[PDB]
C-alpha cells in the first residue's frame, strides 16, 4: 500500500517465479484459444 | 524494516517516485519500489558486514 | 513477440481494381502453412504507381479466398476458379501520431 515493507530475496525470488508462471500460463491459455478461433475460421470456410 | 522507514524520509526516496529511470527502477508501483529499496538497504547491510 | 502479425503490403507497378491471382494465392498459401496468421486480422495492402503519386489500398481474404488459394496450385494470371467472393475491402488510413519502424535481416541485405 502507501508504506513500503521490507522483502527478502527468497521471498522476492519466489513471487517473481509466481509471477512468470501465470504469466506463462496466460501464454498458453491464448493459444489454445487462438487455436480455437483458427479452427472456427477454417471450419467455416470448409 | 527500520532501515527502509529511514529511507522514506530522505530526497531520494521522494525521486525515486517521480524519475525512476534516473535510478535503475522500472515502474513507481509500490512492488517496485519496495523491491529496489529491499535491495539497495540489504546490499549497503552486506557490504557494511 | 508482442504484437501480432497483420500480413504483408507490396508494391504494383500499375493500379488494377481488383486483387490479383496470385496475391490472394500468396496469402492463402502463407496462412495455411502458418498457423499464427488469423484469417480475420491479416490483409494485404496493395501500393500502385499512379501517375506521380501512390495509390493503398487494403484487402481482406474471406474464408472462400482461403481455401481456393491453399488448393490452388496454378501460377498463371487467370487461374481457374478465381472469383471475386474470395476477397473483401477493409478500411485503412494514415496517421501521423505514432512512429513505427523496420526490421531487416542480419547477416546479409534483404534485396
Amino acid at each position: 500500500e502507501a508504506k513500503p515493507k521490507f522483502l527478502s530475496k527468497a521471498e522476492r525470488e519466489a513471487e517473481a517465479l509466481k509471477r512468470r508462471q501465470q504469466e506463462v500460463e496466460e501464454r498458453q491459455r491464448m493459444l489454445e484459444e487462438e487455436r480455437k478461433k483458427r479452427k472456427q475460421f477454417q471450419d467455416l470456410g470448409r | 524494516q527500520d532501515a527502509v522507514d529511514y529511507l522514506t524520509w530522505t530526497f531520494l526516496y521522494r525521486r525515486m517516485t517521480q524519475n525512476p529511470n534516473y535510478y535503475n527502477l522500472q515502474g513507481i508501483s509500490h512492488r517496485h519500489l519496495s523491491d529496489h529499496l529491499s535491495e539497495l538497504v540489504e546490499q549497503t547491510l552486506s557490504d557494511l558486514e | 513477440k508482442e504484437m501480432e502479425p497483420l500480413g504483408w503490403i507490396h508494391t504494383q507497378p500499375n493500379e488494377s481494381p481488383q486483387l490479383s491471382p496470385q496475391d490472394v494465392t500468396t496469402h492463402a498459401k502463407i496462412m495455411a502453412d502458418n498457423p499464427s496468421w488469423d484469417g480475420e486480422k491479416t490483409i494485404i495492402i496493395t501500393c500502385s504507381f499512379t501517375p506521380g503519386s501512390c495509390t493503398l489500398t487494403a484487402y481482406k481474404l474471406t474464408p472462400s479466398g482461403y481455401e481456393w488459394g491453399r488448393q490452388n496450385t496454378d501460377k498463371g494470371n487467370n487461374p481457374k476458379g478465381y472469383l471475386p467472393s474470395h476477397y473483401e475491402r477493409v478500411q485503412m488510413l494514415l496517421s501521423d501520431r505514432f512512429l513505427g519502424f523496420f526490421m531487416v535481416p542480419a547477416q546479409s541485405s534483404w534485396n
